[PDB]
C-alpha cells in the first residue's frame, strides 16, 4: 500500500 | 558526456516543474506582463487571498479551522504533497534511476524530497516573503513569524537558508543537476545497493562541477560552497521533523495527508 511506489510506477 | 547530461537534466525540470526560479524571479522583481501576486500579510489579506490558494478538499480552505495558523497548516501541506509528486516525476528522469531497486527508489525519494523541497523553495523566496500558489500569492515572513507557537517556527529557518543560499545566485541549469546529486545520496539509512547509487552521483557530480565552472566562470570554489548546503538541509529537516512532532504531541484535529505520512514514518 505504498503510495510512493504508486508514484515511482506511473 | 557531461554537457548533455546536464541539457537532458535541465530539460526534464522544465518538464517536472511549473514555478522555476527564472518565471519566480520575475514575478518576485514585477518585471512581468502578469498582475501582481496578492499579498498576505495579515489576518484581513489572509480572509480577502484565501480562496486563491490552490486547496482542493471536502471544504473549502476557510472552513478547515477558526484558527488561522491551523488554515495555513492545512494549505501548505496540499502544497507540500503536489510538491512531492512533482520532484517524482524528475528523480524518474534521471539516467539509471528508474533502473535501481524499486525499494532503493522509495528510500531516494523518502529521505530526498524534503531536502529538494527546501532547495526550490528558497527560488520562489526574497528576505521578505515567499511565493505561493504557482506564484498566484505572496505570503510575508514577518506574517508567517507571526502565527502563534509552534507554527511560527516552521517557515522562518526555511527564510534563513534561503537568503544564504540565494546569494550562490543559481540559475535553474544549475538547479537541475543540484537536485538531481541530493537525490542520489549513497548514505541513506536502509539503501540495498549503495554502488550503483554512488556511481550515478559521481557523473552527476562531474556534471554539477563543470557547469558550475562554465555558468559562473567568476565564481571560485562555488563548487564547493554549494555541496555545503547538502548538509544544511538535512539539519533543517531534523528541526522540521520536531516541529511537526510538536504538533502531533500538542495539537488535537491535525493530521497530515497519507503520502506526508508515508514519508515521515520510520525517517531516521
Ligand atoms: C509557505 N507556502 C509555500 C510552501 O511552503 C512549504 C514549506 C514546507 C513544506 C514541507 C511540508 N511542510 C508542512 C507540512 C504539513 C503542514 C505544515 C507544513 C509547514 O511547513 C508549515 C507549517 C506551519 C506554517 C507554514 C508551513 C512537509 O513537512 O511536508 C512544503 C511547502 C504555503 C503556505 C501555505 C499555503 C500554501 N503555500
Amino acid at each position: 500500500p505504498s503510495l510512493l511506489k504508486k508514484l515511482l510506477l506511473a | 558526456d557531461l554537457r548533455a547530461l546536464a541539457k537532458h537534466l535541465y530539460d526534464s525540470y522544465i518538464k517536472s516543474f511549473p514555478l522555476t526560479k527564472a518565471k519566480a524571479r520575475a514575478i518576485l522583481t514585477g518585471k512581468t506582463t502578469d498582475k501582481s501576486p496578492f499579498v498576505i500579510y495579515d489576518m484581513n489579506s489572509l480572509m480577502m487571498g484565501e480562496d486563491k490558494i490552490k486547496f482542493k478538499h471536502i471544504t473549502p480552505l476557510q472552513e478547515q479551522s477558526k484558527e488561522v495558523a491551523i488554515r495555513i497548516f492545512q494549505g501548505c501541506q496540499f502544497r507540500s504533497v503536489e510538491a512531492v509528486q512533482e520532484i517524482t516525476e524528475y528523480a524518474k528522469s534521471i539516467p539509471g534511476f528508474v533502473n535501481l531497486d524499486l525499494n532503493d527508489q522509495v528510500t531516494l525519494l523518502k529521505y530526498g524530497v524534503h531536502e529538494i523541497i527546501y532547495t526550490m523553495l528558497a527560488s520562489l523566496m526574497n528576505k521578505d516573503g515567499v511565493l505561493i500558489s504557482e506564484g498566484q500569492g505572496f505570503m510575508t515572513r514577518e506574517f508567517l513569524k507571526s502565527l502563534r507557537k509552534p507554527f511560527g517556527d516552521f517557515m522562518e529557518p526555511k527564510f534563513e537558508f534561503a537568503v544564504k543560499f540565494n546569494a550562490l545566485e543559481l540559475d535553474d541549469s544549475d538547479l537541475a543537476i543540484f537536485i538531481a546529486v541530493i537525490i542520489l545520496s549513497g548514505d541513506r539509512p536502509g539503501l540495498l545497493n549503495v554502488k550503483p547509487i554512488e556511481d550515478i552521483q559521481d557523473n552527476l557530480l562531474q556534471a554539477l562541477e563543470l557547469q558550475l565552472k562554465l555558468n559562473h566562470p567568476e565564481s571560485s570554489q562555488l563548487f564547493a560552497k554549494l555541496l555545503q548546503k547538502m548538509t544544511d538541509l538535512r539539519q533543517i529537516v531534523t528541526e522540521h521533523v520536531q516541529l511537526l512532532q510538536v504538533i502531533k504531541k500538542t495539537e488535537t484535529d491535525m493530521s497530515l495527508y497519507p503520502l506526508l505520512q508515508e514519508i515521515y514514518k520510520d525517517l531516521y
